[PDB]
């Protein structure tokens, strides 16, 4: 996050040093400067890299799924965990292998009445209840699960400013892995094709278990939807083994591809 | 004394015996970029006694019936020797100015003229459509332009003149004439001085820029007092206009420029 090199005046040269030729093939990359093949002028360099840090560029509040209940089983909702639902934070993340960080989620909630006309309720509270991998799925909006006395849960009451809370590094390896070759079952000689297959590129079945979403007021005939919009930004970032951008559109969780294949656009050779 | 002075610059020299000082636009003095202040990281140019020195443009008349007269700079120097050569062969440039205008008569003649050295002189078009002079028009070179009496509005939808329409009174840009004070300047009173001298360094939100693109500062010349003789309703003054670049230096040579003409 800080500053860059001055530019030192260069004059003429005629040596036997020559940095302009190279050779690609060593896997490198030549780290010339405007004074090795040109004359320059003694520049004092105040622009800086700050916020171009692996913190900076992640610092920032992205939509990572759109959860919605219509309270008039739809009086609760269920939403696996995962960053994949959406593109633009997915993409980021995938210029790593790695990464390890803290973070923040942001919820902002929004309802309406789906008839412009007809019907009425009083100011709703949402509970948004995380069931980590093992712990008891609500099955009604109303069931014992729902009384969390292990579980976090977030009471958002209509209205106020989006809920927010922070989660620690909870991955059980010792950074997340955006890309893993590999399966979860190596298959053995003698089994039935039906065993030993699992999914490619997958690790656990539940990674990071869900987040049930659900109205506490009683409901009314009136028709209402209300939608919890979940914003996550990394902080306290640390990432590992750099990879080029994805060029051509998602296609599921994996790296899969089928539609826009052909990304680039014509343009002559000699055309500026 | 605050009348007699001598300026040299390169193979020029310029005398007066009749001066009212001399302006140093905001107290600055023109100088070169500094390593702390510089942009371009490549070599600058430095043509020297070569650029600066005393280029006079061409000598205007003024009579009882003038407006006003106006030029843009490094444009009315474009044509100029070595100076017009690297302003077109580098991508970039800057340069300063002693500006030196001349205008004598007798001791039976009055008027007085306004010369204001305005950065960013931005004038007034012609037509509805707004920021619609091209630069052809924009750009008049050595023979600069002229302030009006009125706005008159372009109506020709087929071919519109895309020109500039600088009401005197309005400054060409839709501010009082009165309040132009507040830019350097000096005042040739007939009845007291010959000539106006100002010393322009350059202006502008970055340390250097497309001289072909931007024109820094704008010379505007208006008859405060009119002109007038004996008793010859017929009277005609010339004004001459010498200006010289001062500290030039240019970055990103490459072939040379040719803007499109007319
Ligand atoms: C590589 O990129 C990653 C890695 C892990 C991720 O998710 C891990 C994760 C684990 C638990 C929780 C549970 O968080 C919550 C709690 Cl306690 C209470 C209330 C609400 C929430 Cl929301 C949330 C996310 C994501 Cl979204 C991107």
């Amino acid at each position: 996050a800080n500053n860059l090199p001055d530019t030192q005046s260069s004059g003429p040269a005629h040596s036997k040093e020559t940095p302009a030729l190279t050779a690609v093939e060593t896997g490198a990359t030549n780290p010339l400067v405007p004074s090795d093949t040109v004359q320059t002028r003694h520049v004092i360099q105040k622009r800086t890299r700050s916020e171009s840090t692996v913190e900076s560029f992640f610092a920032r509040g992205a939509c990572v799924a759109i959860i919605e209940v219509d309270n008039d089983s739809k009086l609760f909702s269920v939403w696996k965990i995962t960053y994949k639902d959406t593109v633009q934070l997915r993409r980021k993340l995938e210029f790593f292998t790695y990464s390890r960080f803290d973070m923040e989620f942001t919820f902002v909630v929004t309802s309406n009445y789906t008839d412009a006309n007809n019907g009425h309720a009083l100011n709703q509270v949402y509970q948004i209840m995380y069931i980590p991998p093992g712990a008891p799925i609500p099955g009604k909006w109303n069931d014992y699960t729902w009384q969390t006395s292990s579980n976090p849960s977030v009471f958002y009451t209509y209205g106020a400013p989006p809920a927010r809370i922070s989660v620690p590094y909870v991955g059980i390896a010792n950074a997340y892995s955006h890309f893993y070759d590999g399966f979860a079952k190596v298959p053995l000689a003698g089994q039935a094709s039906t065993e030993g297959d699992s999914l490619y590129g997958a690790a656990s079945l539940n990674d990071f278990g869900s987040l049930a979403v659900r109205v506490v007021n009683d409901h009314n005939p009136t028709k209402l939807t209300s939608k919890i919009r979940v914003y996550m930004k990394p902080k306290h970032v640390r990432v590992w083994c750099p990879r080029p951008p994805r060029a051509v559109p998602y296609y599921g969780p994996g790296v899969d591809y089928k539609d826009g294949l052909a990304p680039l656009p014509g343009k002559g050779l000699t055309t500026y | 004394s605050v009348r007699v002075m001598q300026l040299t610059l390169g193979n020029s020299t310029i005398t007066t015996q009749e001066a009212a000082n001399s302006v140093v636009a905001y107290g600055r003095w023109p100088e070169y970029i500094k390593d702390s202040e510089a942009n371009p990281v490549d070599q600058p140019t430095e043509p020297d006694v070569a650029a600066c020195r005393f280029y006079t443009l061409d000598t205007v008349t003024w009579r009882k019936e003038s407006r006003g007269w106006w030029w843009k700079l490094p444009d009315a120097l474009k044509d100029m020797g070595l100076f017009g050569q690297n302003m077109f062969y580098h991508y970039l440039g800057r340069a300063g100015y002693t500006v030196h205008v001349q205008c004598n008569a007798s001791k039976f003649h009055q008027g007085a003229l306004g010369v204001f050295a305005v950065p960013e002189m931005c004038l007034a078009g012609d037509s509805t459509t707004h920021m619609f002079t091209k630069y052809e028009n924009a750009n008049p070179g050595e023979k600069g332009g002229e302030f009006k009496g009125s706005f008159t509005l372009d109506t020709n939808a087929t071919n519109p003149a895309r020109n500039f329409c600088p009401v005197d009174y309005l400054f060409g840009s839709g501010v009082l004439a009165g309040n132009a004070f507040v830019y350097p300047h000096q005042i040739i009173n007939l009845r007291t001085n010959n000539c106006a001298t100002l010393v322009l360094p350059y202006v502008n939100s970055l340390s250097i820029d497309s001289m072909t693109k931007h024109n820094n500062w704008g010379i505007a010349i208006l008859p405060l007092a009119p002109l007038d003789f004996a008793t010859e309703s017929s009277t005609e003054i010339p004004i001459t206009l010498t200006i010289a670049p001062m500290c030039c230096e240019f970055n990103g040579l490459r072939n040379i420029t040719v803007p499109r003409t007319q």
